[PDB]
RNA sequence: AAAUGU
RNA sequence: GGAGCAAACCGGAUUAGAUACCCGGGUAGUCCACGCCCUAAACGAUGCGCGCUAGGUCUCUGGGUCUCCUGGGGGCCGAAGCUA
RNA sequence: GCCGCGGUAAUACGGAGGGCGCGAGCGUUACCCGGAUUCACUGGGCGUAAAGGGCGUGUAGGCGGCCUGGGGCGUCCCAUGUGA
């Protein structure tokens, strides 16, 4: 079946009259290998639920990854609050150039082959966020005539 | 038959908002006579003709559509509609999560049914007259809030709004849900967040108790027997 | 005013589109003109009509999209998902035929001024020429 | 020179026996067998999470260690890799095994990479007629390693060729085992050996 | 009216 | 030119001290002409011009077949979008 | 090397055992490029983070609306020489 997978794990710590109180807060990357990944952000009062329930979580935005063996179909760079990532497809054997936060990601997805670079502020929550809306906006020149069309 | 037309479309039915309005409204309108605004019911029905297309296959299949309205000018007209159709509905006020966390609030049900399960049963009496009284209190509330909706034992396949902007919350959760959304509404709300649309006075309730009742006689005539006509205009006007 | 006008019709459109509309009306020229039709002939738009508005020629440019989706925000996908000026008088930018775009790998189609007009990379190419690139879109 | 002294403990370390030794490596009994559970005074214990780095850096050292040669001459190997065509990486495992000590290995004249080596060091081993002391010459196609003549004999030989009568050697390989001698047939493709490694790593690693 | 705290 | 006010200055109180705060005095200055100085939270902390992209409400000021429409300003809430 | 370790239980000092990493090499210092999209042409910003000139008028300069011609400067193609 899926893959999961955590890239993050941290303790937040909101405070309280005498002591501060903690929270657990985990990004877990969930995939298939074949084209299907997903990814959901995981906060409870201590660590494994939250782990857990980011896999539950992590189910829900999923994504058709349209692969074209091992990569994408064009290459696409996309803005997150004022995290950037940049996806740029590779012809076979070249290999996933990617930093952790994103490379988690697209061998679950797939992709054998392809050149990244983030850019701004390399927070892995909000650059995972912004990764994931690429792939999203990822389009086939099969998805296109669909729309480059009459009626 | 199974329709309406425009001269039914009498009542109120064609508009009573406006300024007070979304111009996303706009196409469903016709023009602005006494500062009102006014909606063409050409298309009124066109929608209706698109929308009654998609209920009958959806009902004749034995779907679910939940009934929602927390209007005053709009109460108890759906209550009896969905009872009337033996469907759930939303006569009083609408809850978050409902359908988006429909599993927590769906055991809330239960308790009233295992409160249910206290009325003649032989543990009463055996149940001392200060709690009789609480759990009875507890109970008359959650009748009131969950009768329409005791109904219903999984999240429906459409949902049937009074007033899209008040119910948007709802609105949102079936949304959310892929679950197909239908309404009455004017120039109050606005579509798009709509599939299936009822342009018309999503007040008064003329125009409500008109289509509404007659929306009911839809479902039976794909589920068997349009039985007589229910009511209606009592003190309804 | 106007420093560029191509650039003026591009962002109308732009912002026509992020409200999906019918039609968008913009100022005319033979030059605006076999810069648009490629967009209908490369179907990015219905197409156009010239007609005249207050005296006033324009080119009522017809606007495609596509599924209307479901979920939240039903607002369905775009035909231009992005399309922005190149060449622009504060900096002119020419290329020869080589020196020319693959834009979104194939997908996407560059718009070049050249000794034969308004090519693009496709036929630029196979003519053999280059020129001033305008934009690019898809 | 090349690494020399304690070898059993990497059979383990690495935590997956890779045939090292001659016959003990082989038999019940490979630095692993008895104790499977990496070397020195922390051994019985529970290992942490490692880093993607120490993934990747265990997967190389694996594959060298394997191999069993320099950082020095394995790295120009990877560069050429990385330089050449297509793949520009799987390849590698190509460029290691075109490696003389190496083929001598999988050709059974030894058993030890070790073994091996002193024998091209010693040049009891010959390429095409010529004496050839180099480990790290690169064989190609339809070339022929065969035992010099002072050396046909030996003890060492005998036996170590003998034993080959068994399994069916490399798709790539070939072996007279009477007339002493073998070919190399061709590239190895990726397939023709799933190396107990993932060299998609020892790129990635090398990718700093 | 009302200062300070390795 | 100088009424009122008021740095500086003197005095009375407060205070551990009070070259401050509060009180009684008080000179430049504040005002006029002419000539210099050229600073600033000189702020919307947002340079100028043109085009494009929902509406609602309050107002100042024009014009209109004076509802309403339209023009140019001054504010509020807000579509889409932008933003850490 | 930065974040920082040492206050009688230090995986951060000193030695020891053990381990990791290279190997006739291993470290260090100095310097250049990368990472630095941190001078940003590719490829950035200026309401509150550093950043709109206090406000005008205007010289040079940059930029320029709609149509048809001539010129073909830029620009584009081909051929050729040159590019040791
Ligand atoms: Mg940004
Ligand atoms: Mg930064
Ligand atoms: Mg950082
Ligand atoms: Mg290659
Ligand atoms: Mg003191
Ligand atoms: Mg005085
Ligand atoms: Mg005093
Ligand atoms: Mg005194
Ligand atoms: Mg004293
Ligand atoms: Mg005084
Ligand atoms: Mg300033
Ligand atoms: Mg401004
Ligand atoms: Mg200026
Ligand atoms: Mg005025
Ligand atoms: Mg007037
Ligand atoms: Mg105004
Ligand atoms: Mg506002
Ligand atoms: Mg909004
Ligand atoms: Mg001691
Ligand atoms: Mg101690
Ligand atoms: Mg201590
Ligand atoms: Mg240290
Ligand atoms: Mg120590
Ligand atoms: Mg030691
Ligand atoms: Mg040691
Ligand atoms: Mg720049
Ligand atoms: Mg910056
Ligand atoms: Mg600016
Ligand atoms: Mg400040
Ligand atoms: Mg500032
Ligand atoms: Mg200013
Ligand atoms: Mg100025
Ligand atoms: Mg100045
Ligand atoms: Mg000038
Ligand atoms: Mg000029
Ligand atoms: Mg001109
Ligand atoms: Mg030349
Ligand atoms: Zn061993």
């Amino acid at each position: 079946d899926f893959e999961e997978k955590m890239i993050l794990i941290r303790r937040t710590a909101r405070m309280q009259a005498g002591g501060r109180r903690f929270r657990f807060g985990a990004l877990v990357v969930v995939g298939d290998r074949q084209g299907r990944v997903g990814l959901g952000f995981g906060k409870a009062p201590e660590v494994p639920l939250a782990v857990q329930k980011a896999g539950y979580y992590a189910r829900r935005n999923m994504v058709e990854v349209p692969l074209q063996n091992g990569t994408i179909p064009h290459e696409i760079e996309v803005e997150f609050g004022a995290s950037k990532i940049v996806l740029k497809p590779a012809a076979p054997g070249t290999g996933v150039i990617a930093g952790a936060v994103p490379r988690a990601i697209l061998e679950l997805a797939g992709v054998t082959d392809i050149l990244t670079k983030e850019l701004g502020s390399r927070n892995p929550i909000n650059i995972a966020y912004a990764t994931m809306e690429a792939l999203r906006q990822l389009r086939t020149k099969a998805d296109v005539e669909r729309l480059r069309k009459g009626e | 038959e199974i329709t309406v037309k425009e001269l039914l479309e009498a009542g109120v039915h064609f508009g009573h908002e406006r300024k007070r309005w979304n111009p996303k409204f706009a196409r469903y309108i016709y023009a602005e006579r006494n500062g009102i605004h006014i909606i063409d019911l050409q298309k009124t029905m066109e929608e209706l003709e698109r929308t009654f297309r998609f209920i009958e296959d959806l009902a004749m299949r034995g779907g679910t559509i939940l009934f929602v309205g927390t209007k005053k000018q709009a109460q108890d007209i759906v209550r009896m509609e969905a009872e009337r159709a033996g469907m759930p509905y939303v006569n009083q006020r609408w809850l978050g999560g409902m359908l988006t966390n429909f599993k927590t609030i769906s055991q809330r049900v239960h308790r009233l049914e295992e409160l249910e399960a206290l009325f003649a049963s032989p543990e009463i009496e055996e149940r001392p007259k200060k709690e009789q009284v609480r759990l009875k209190h507890e109970l008359e509330r959650l009748q009131k809030y969950l009768s329409g909706f005791r109904l219903l034992k999984r999240l429906p396949d459409a949902i049937f709004v009074v007033d899209p902007t008040k119910e948007a919350i709802a609105v949102r959760e079936a949304r959310k849900l892929f679950i197909p959304v239908i309404a009455l509404a004017d120039t109050d709300s606005d579509p798009d967040l709509v599939d299936y649309i009822i342009p018309g006075n999503d007040d008064a309730i003329r125009s409500i108790q008109l289509i509404l009742s007659r929306a009911v006689d839809l479902i039976i005539q794909a589920r068997g027997g349009v039985v007589e006509p229910s009511p209606s205009y009592a003190l309804v006007q | 005013m106007l420093t560029d006008p191509i650039a003026d019709m591009l962002t109308r459109i732009r912002n026509a589109t992020r409200v999906y509309k019918e039609s968008t009306d913009v100022p005319a020229s033979r030059f605006k003109e076999e810069i648009l039709r490629i967009l209908a002939r490369e179907g990015f738009i219905k197409g156009y009509e010239r007609v005249d508005v207050d005296g006033k020629p324009y080119l009522r440019v017809y606007l495609k999209y596509g599924p209307r989706r479901q979920g939240p925000d039903p607002r369905p996908e775009q035909v231009i998902h992005h399309i922005r000026r190149i060449s622009k008088p504060g900096r002119r930018v020419y290329v020869g035929v080589k020196e020319i775009p693959r834009v979104r790998r194939g997908l996407g189609i560059a718009i070049l001024s050249t000794s034969k007009g308004v090519l693009t990379d496709r036929e630029a190419r196979k003519l053999g020429v280059g020129g001033e690139l305008i934009c690019e879109v898809w | 020179g090349r690494y020399i002294g304690p070898v059993c403990r990497l059979c383990r370390r690495e935590g997956v026996k890779l045939y090292l030794k001659g016959e003990r490596c082989y038999s019940p009994k490979c630095a692993m067998e008895r104790r499977p559970y990496p070397p020195g005074q922390h051994g019985q214990k529970r290992a942490r999470r490692p880093s993607d780095y120490a993934v990747r850096l265990r997967e190389k050292q694996k594959l060298r260690r394997i191999y069993g040669i320099s950082e020095r001459q394995f790295r120009n190997l990877f560069e050429e890799a990385s330089k050449k065509k297509g793949v520009t990486g799987s390849v590698f495992l190509g460029l290691l095994e075109s490696r003389l000590d190496n083929v001598v290995y999988r050709l059974g004249f030894a058993v030890s990479r070790r073994q091996a080596r002193q024998l091209v060091r010693h040049g009891h081993i010959t390429v095409n007629g010529r004496r050839v002391d180099l480990p790290s010459y690169r064989v190609r196609p339809g070339d022929e390693i065969a035992v010099a003549e002072k050396s046909r004999n030996l003890e060492l030989i005998r036996q170590n060729l003998e034993a080959m009568k068994g399994r069916k050697v490399g798709p790539w390989l070939s072996l007279d085992v009477e007339g002493m001698k073998g070919k190399f047939l061709r590239l190895p493709d990726r397939e023709d050996l799933a190396l107990p490694v993932n060299e998609q790593l020892v790129i990635e690693f090398y990718s700093r």
